[PDB]
């Protein structure tokens, strides 16, 4: 089974404000398939603040 | 000695003279009588001085 | 066409006074009459107003008054129980018509009141 | 000297708890009348307490 | 969370103690140490305060007191010596931020110093 333990994005945060966290639940780890069975895209955008 | 309203259900209609010096309902729940933290009167004192 | 306020002597600590505010008119049942409040050089407030139907206190002198009215004589009185030292005030009158917005206010009269 | 300073953020506000309770001696609202504190929205809201 | 303090004893006049405050939180360093005792039977009065590297006493506690703070491992020390009948006191460490709040109050430990 695949485990992940290292976190090494930012260092620390002084002004936190605002945020939104998800109810905790469970995604695979594992999968080593060579050609590629699924797609995600995604569209970002900053209108107005929003 | 110059008073002015400054508590009233809603706008007076133009050219309208309003001088009922009964206690007004400013609180959500009502209060009869004299006043406490609610049910104020609807008169104040400009404090005219030179 | 005036109002006149008379009265406020010198008294005890829980004694009774009888302060008549006497109006120059000949409607003043209609002039519902409001008393004001101000300390010896501090800011101003109010005290009663018998608005005909029903009756208005301030938070100093909240229910300890029986105010009362002469409407026979169209003139307006305030009687004064439970007077405390802390009380000591100008107390003022005024009444304002209904028609042709008007103000007739009156002069003052001392609430020296003693303490022991 | 060591006033409290809390983020409200992202919330509904609903003041009939609050001000509907005769417990709180003083409230004086020196932009609106408290009435109209659920009628309009606002924004980053500061907590202090002292 | 109630703070944990430690580092008092029961001793003879003129003995020494090292009060110890500890605290939970990363932001150890940015906060402020303010100390305060109660006599038993007497009010309390101000001790000593660290702000930084900065160091301030009272009129009777300056000399004796002297407060150093170890913010890497969270602990800040309150070295005493000479103690005094007169300092016989709880002692509570007290928190404050570079605003002043999120502060925390803990059970403190009990000094107690002993006359010949
Ligand atoms: C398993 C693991 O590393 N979890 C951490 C989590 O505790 C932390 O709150 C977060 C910060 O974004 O980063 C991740």
């Amino acid at each position: 089974s695949w485990m992940e333990s290292e976190f090494r994005v930012y260092s620390s945060a002084n002004n936190c404000t605002f945020e939104y966290v998800s109810q905790p639940f469970l995604m695979d780890l594992e999968g080593k398939q060579g050609n590629f069975k699924n797609l995600r895209e995604f569209v970002f955008k900053n209108i107005d603040g929003y | 000695n110059y008073l002015y309203r400054l508590f009233r259900k809603s706008n007076l209609k133009p050219f309208e003279r309003d001088i009922s010096t009964e206690i007004y309902q400013a609180g959500s729940t009502p209060c009869n009588g004299v006043e406490g933290f609610n049910c104020y009167f609807p008169l104040q004192s400009y404090g005219f001085q030179p | 066409v005036q109002l006149q306020e008379s009265g406020g002597g010198l008294v005890q600590a829980g004694g009774s006074l009888r302060l008549s505010c006497v109006a120059s008119g000949r409607t003043f049942s209609s002039l519902n009459i409001v008393w004001f409040r101000q300390a010896p050089g501090k800011e101003r407030k109010f005290v009663a107003a018998i608005n005909d139907r029903n009756t208005a206190y301030a938070e100093s002198v909240k229910g300890r008054f029986t105010i009362s009215r002469d409407n026979a004589k169209n003139t307006v009185h305030l009687q004064m129980n439970s007077l405390k030292p802390e009380d000591t005030a100008v107390y003022y009158c005024h009444s304002a018509d209904v028609n042709g917005g008007m103000d007739y206010w009156g002069k003052g009269t001392q609430v020296t009141v003693s303490s022991h | 000297y060591a006033w409290n300073r809390k983020r409200i953020s992202n919330c509904v506000a609903d003041y009939s708890v609050l001000y509907n309770s005769a417990s709180f001696s003083t409230f004086k609202c020196y932009g609106v009348s408290p009435t109209k504190l659920n009628d309009l929205c606002f924004t980053n809201v500061y907590a202090d307490s002292f």
